């Protein structure tokens, strides 16, 4: 499925992910797309931070969902 | 929206980072 | 009507409110339900942050609406 991740600066990145893919898979996709390390990225879905062990289906992430990416130092 | 919440959570995240920098500048000097 | 509030931990809180009820009443209900003070709570729904001087009908909040709660430190 196609998903969109928005950062705090307004930049939106489109990725191809599956519902069974974990949040770590989304972090790896974002690292491939932009170069941000997975440990420096925080993913939020529906106002709640997504866990790396949990998947997109566990977080009820559907097609064309809007995830939130937060940078960390 | 989720973008609004992302910007807000980044706002308090940066505020926590700046307070950490305050503590740093406290005891390095 | 019944409304849903999503927290950062994934817990969903169901609240009984009316269209004429202000966001201050919603904050008081959230304080009665979870103990979070109204000053440290921010409500986000339909792309705009909830204002204390506005009502649910002004924000076009209908039955079974899903808003998000953000806790300030």
């Amino acid at each position: 499925m196609q998903i969109f991740v928005k950062t705090l600066t307004g930049k939106t990145i489109t990725l191809e992910v599956e519902p069974s893919d974990t949040i770590e898979n989304v972090k790896a996709k974002i690292q491939d797309k932009e170069g941000i390390p997975p440990d420096q990225q925080r993913l939020i879905f529906a106002g709640k931070q997504l866990e790396d062990g949990r998947t997109l289906s566990d977080y009820n992430i559907q097609k064309e969902s809007t995830l939130h990416l937060v940078l960390r130092l | 929206s989720d973008l609004m919440l992302a910007q807000m959570l980044q706002m308090e995240y940066d505020r926590e980072y700046d307070a950490q920098l305050r503590r740093e500048e406290k005891k390095f000097n």
